[PDB]
């Protein structure tokens, strides 16, 4: 599921 | 430590998982995107790992049990089968090369919009020798960032 974190990671940095 | 941003996080994230928008997450939705990754796995890998999930084994994973699964990969991302799991999804050519294309697809079929920015970030930062690949050395070594 880390794949989901992944995501977060970069998007959160995006946001 | 759970921040305000963090939290909105979830909602978003969360909402794009679920396509109903239930607040809650199917085997079918979780299977679909697993799947969606170039990876056939079986109910068995999947029920076994939501089951380790889920905390109460409803059948079902909610947002708070995400929480807990991440803490568990962030934390144990150290794993080598965590590793070896992810390395061969990301890598659904088999060539051993992590590229921006195959890295979008995947975190991007996460039912999240990933700019090729985002993704450049991860590789150009995993690259160590900037060659636009990110091979299973580098993976490891990235694999175990907090
Ligand atoms: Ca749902
Ligand atoms: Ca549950
Ligand atoms: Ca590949
Ligand atoms: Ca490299």
């Amino acid at each position: 599921a880390f794949i989901i974190w992944l995501a977060r990671r970069l998007k959160k940095g995006k946001k | 430590q759970l921040t305000e941003e963090q939290i909105a996080e979830f909602k978003e994230a969360f909402s794009l998982f679920d396509k109903d928008g239930d607040g809650t997450i199917t085997t079918k939705e979780l299977g679909t995107v697993m799947r969606s990754l170039g990876q056939n796995p079986t109910e068995a890998e999947l029920q076994d790992m939501i089951n380790e999930v889920d905390a109460d084994g409803n059948g079902t994973i909610d947002f708070p049990e995400f929480l807990t699964m991440m803490a568990r990969k962030m934390k144990d991302t150290d794993s080598e089968e965590e590793i070896r799991e992810a390395f061969r999804v990301f890598d659904k050519d088999g060539n051993g090369y992590i590229s921006a294309a195959e890295l979008r697809h995947v975190m991007t079929n996460l039912g999240e919009k990933l700019t090729d920015e985002e993704v450049d970030e991860m590789i150009r930062e995993a690259d160590i020798d900037g060659d636009g690949q990110v091979n299973y050395e580098e993976f490891v070594q990235m694999m175990t960032a907090k």
